[PDB]
């Protein structure tokens, strides 16, 4: 004796719908949850975390696919120009997929914040040199030679500091569509006898606490 | 670029994906018997499996939905019986078994007419919380004198089977096929750790290809983006 | 620096990090003896080789003192185990060396063999490569942490860096991390102790070409509990 | 005139769904329940008290059925092994199938707690001697002689104490899957003239307060 | 290992199972009449029986529901009308007998097409609790020159009588399979018994074997486990 | 989008079922009900006579 009008879309499954449904086992109690001492809550906290950054994306064999890891410095080249990493953007294939982040924000489509990225420096305590990273924003090409590219947004590098030095990439966005950093030899490198004449540098990257995603997909490989 | 309630892990797991599909034909080799059982498999769904993996521990409830047509997506007068057979009880065997009438295991009775069933099952594992990666084994005995297929093996997070057939002492009169839907709802993940590198080559173990591939090596060369 | 019989000497002014921000602490539930006796000292694993064809090193834990110490003694004669560990991975080098160690803690770290060929079809890996003891065993595929999971990102884990140039010792602690309170000791490993080069080891010739890492490690919370078998 | 849409799941008939119906007989007024001395609301109770356990489940002729449920000790055998009770696993096949416990665990799939098991002898008043009850944890295979049975969980058991010995067994648990409680001689059956030479002892097995059960299922033989 | 609400009286016996099944084919031996007269048995579910025999004396209400389909599982347009007769009142013998007629025998009228009938049953006994066992004669008189099959009979626990058949004046046109469930809501248990040890013989009664078992021999020996 | 399931036994018709349902005047006043001296209210009433 309720009045009550069935509106359009009764029947119908959405599987994105939140709503309730009778429990198969009304009596079942599982067993109380107890503490375990890591706890996720948001993915974000992973995205926050530093992850190895790929770099050196050049080899590809089975037995060489550690170098991609880190990239080389070396008493060979002079002022010259090391690497460029890719573009600031954590989403799109490339070094980034080495990331944490990266393999995360391939699950979003959508996504915006600001990203760290520190270097280590693992040469010899008696190695020493200056390298010159610099970020140039998005639309504006890959600077032509170090010193056009210090004028613009740069650090400088000496490994007075072990591998203190970090950059801090100001905005991401979606729709060169994204900003490049480089990193430049501003100083050959430069050692004593009995040190090695080449040494390696790791790049680590995570996003600082104002990056977020948006848009959730799923685009895994497997399976 | 402002709500963070997107990347949290419940809207993250909690979709309803399609996880399987019971096939239960009018005459073939598949299911000669009209019947067939379901083990509960979170991996049903493509990308689950490197999803939950993300994690080590998890603890969730699951909502199922049961899509029932024909192949060619025709609904008919047919009535359905699902039956959740929990990790204790044994499975059923026959068309004729007692498994279906045992009281314990809980039936859902539903027409093709009828919108999709749709039931909630909680958290079964006998521990604190489900575990996608054991290293170790289950029992907590010497023996050690098998082939120990045991590594990686986690009985504990066993969720249970569901077991479809046509309602009835006669097979059905119409060729059907019931789809399998999975919701994650109330969820907590505990430790985290990398995500899967290479692709899955079984089902209970983390086992890879005996060639190694990379994620992505678009850069020919270093200096040149 | 010592507990008990056991002396050890290192600094005590470093990066102390502890795992997932979370002491070892005792088990006040219902699931069930606390010694911290002589199963507190310092146990010292025979020392490894940092080489430059060095590929990595596993530990898998509690089995790692299954037989070697005490420690063992009450693992092996109690059917239930519970207990924290304070790793110490410290290896020395000359000014004159190069390296980069990843030390870090994946708890439940299942290893994976491999199967190739137009048809895969492979067994399940060893004792050995499953728990090898005290000894540790080498990865086969470091890249992929013998698992299809990318060392990349292993960092998620309680990790520290081993830089010759700047470090020469990673201190983790790590809390009893399980999906129960009590657990087996000679079944279930609840963790695993990984140490694998991200940048390898250089030096010009004449040098020592082996730099020494030594582990040396005490469980700070051991709570066996159970009933002697 | 209210907008309702019908979710997924509705005409379904869930057989453990809690709902309410119309009442087939509406001015019916049962007769008010008086009192009943003996009342159960939780089958614990029963899971507390305790039952005979057939730890003798040797024989099987109808006619002897009833050796059962006692196990002897006599003059014959010295400083031997008496009897090895079934791993504490009250809902495992075996002895623990005379339990109402064990009855009850049937119909149940998990369980955790604690199990008391009294031993009573039987003897005349006149017997005296020293048995050695000792539970050994599972994992660990039974103790091979009664000297290292001794130096893990043991009671000494005199005939100064008629019945009051009782082990008190840890915990129960479902994945030597469980552990195991022996029997053993430490003293030879010791008799005055007149005296029989062999007497026979009744175990008697219960729960404690904290003994659980979990998740449901009906295993009946009959029907 | 924590809650205890699992072991309850309620959640031990709660739960609707299949607790008896009526046949109305088009043509056989069976049902000629299109119709059936189902007392209500406890003892429908297999397991049931055992299970409330662990006590002496019960209370309970019961919630009956009515799952109809053809014996393929067909649904089909047909009417159907489930009618209770109490206790008191008189079964139906013909198909137009005036008790399918009396207002005071409740009936529901439902079709195939509509979801299970679903009605629920008070507790019907005139004592204050229901009573599995009876050591004695149900009469208070000095009767006793009959054959005393009157022994543990106890017709205070009669809950009445489902009467199901084809609603109209003629034949049904499709061949019908009723079935249905039972389950036990509000439960008092009061006096407890040892639980039954071996077969059942008959119905009302708890005759056993000439030859007697027992639960289970699994040793040998009582030495060697 | 108000979700509801329709739980088992819904379109049955139980005799017994007391429910309300719509009313076929809605507008008509029933005459008032005046007094009557002698009324029953409980049959027990006519047995104890």
């Amino acid at each position: 004796g309720f009045p009550t009008e069935l509106k359009p879309g009764t029947n119908q499954f959405l599987t994105t719908d939140d709503g309730v449904s009778a429990p198969i086992l009304p009596n079942f109690h599982p067993t109380p949850c107890i503490h375990i001492p890591g706890e996720v809550r948001n993915l974000l906290e992973l995205c926050q975390v530093e992850t190895i950054l790929e770099v050196n994306n050049v080899p590809t064999n089975a037995t060489s696919l550690m170098e991609r890891l880190r990239f080389p410095v070396s008493a060979q080249a002079g002022k010259g120009e090391l690497c460029a990493v890719f573009r600031a953007d954590p989403g799109r294939s490339g070094p980034w997929q080495s990331t944490l982040l990266g393999q995360l924000c391939g699950y979003y489509t959508q996504w915006s914040g600001s990203l760290e990225v520190t270097f280590m420096f693992t040469g010899s305590f008696m190695a020493t040199g200056k390298m010159l990273i610099a970020y140039t924003p998005p639309g504006g090409p890959l600077p032509k030679d170090r010193a056009t590219a210090m004028l613009g947004t740069h650090v400088i590098w000496d490994f007075g500091l072990q591998s203190s030095v970090t950059l801090v990439i100001p905005w991401i966005s979606n729709t060169y569509t994204t900003g490049l950093v480089s990193i430049w030899y501003q100083t050959n490198y430069v050692v004593p006898i009995g040190a090695p004449n080449t040494a390696y540098i790791i790049a680590l990257a995570a996003a600082q606490k104002n990056f977020t995603m948006q848009l959730c997909k799923d685009a895994s490989d497997i399976l | 670029s402002h709500s963070t309630a997107e990347t949290t892990l419940d809207s993250f797991f909690s979709r309803a994906g399609l996880v399987g599909e019971i096939d239960l034909p009018l005459e073939g080799t598949t299911n000669p018997n009209g019947y067939a059982n379901w083990d509960i498999d979170i991996t049903g769904y493509a990308q689950m499996r490197r999803k939950v993996e993300l994690f080590t521990y998890m603890r969730f409830d699951a909502e199922f939905t049961f899509v029932a047509c024909t192949p060619t997506g025709e609904v008919v007068p047919q009535l359905l019986q699902y039956m959740f057979v929990p990790p204790g009880a044994p499975k059923p065997d026959s068309r004729e078994s007692l498994a279906w009438q045992t009281a314990t295991n809980p039936s859902v009775f539903v027409k093709l007419s009828d919108p999709p069933a749709q039931v909630s099952v909680p958290f079964m594992s006998p521990a604190s919380a489900y575990q996608w990666f054991y290293d170790g084994y289950p029992t907590f005995g010497e023996h050690k004198q098998e082939k120990d297929l045991e590594y990686g093996a986690c009985p504990n997070n066993m969720m249970g089977t569901f077991s479809v057939r046509t309602v009835g002492t006669s097979k059905s009169k119409y060729p059907l096929v019931v789809r399998i839907y999975m919701r994650m709802k109330h969820v907590r993940a505990w430790i985290p750790r990398p995500m899967r590198n290479q692709n899955y080559l079984f089902k209970a173990n983390p086992n890879y290809a005996g060639n190694s591939i990379k994620p992505t090596g678009a850069s020919r060369t270093a200096i040149t983006t | 620096l010592t507990i008990g019989n056991s002396t050890i000497t290192t600094q005590e002014a470093a990066n102390i990090i502890v795992g997932y921000g979370e002491w070892p602490s005792y088990c006040s539930d219902s699931d069930a003896t606390r010694p911290d006796v002589s199963v507190n000292r310092f146990y010292t694993l025979d020392t490894k080789l940092w080489e430059k064809s060095s590929k990595g090193w596993y530990w898998k834990f509690p089995d790692v003192l299954t037989e070697t110490g005490v420690f063992g003694q009450n693992a092996q004669f109690h059917y239930l185990y519970r207990s924290g560990f304070c790793i110490h991975v410290q290896c020395n080098a000359s000014k004159f060396h190069q390296g980069a160690l990843l030390v870090a803690v994946l708890p439940e770290y299942v290893i994976g063999t491999v199967a190739g060929g137009t048809g895969t079809e492979d067994s399940h890996p060893p004792y050995k490569q499953t728990q090898p003891g005290a000894d540790g065993f080498e990865l086969q595929h470091p890249y992929v942490l013998d698992a299809g999971i990318p060392i990349s990102q292993l960092t998620v884990c309680p990790h520290q860096w081993i830089n010759l140039r700047t470090n020469n010792c990673a201190t983790i602690i790590v809390p009893y991390i399980n999906a129960l309170p009590f657990d087996s000791a000679l079944n279930h490993c609840n963790f695993g102790l990984l140490v694998v080069p991200i940048s390898p080891l250089d030096y010009d010739q004449g040098a020592t070409p082996v730099i020494p890492i030594t582990i040396t490690l005490a469980p700070m919370c051991s709570e066996f509990a159970g009933l002697r078998q």
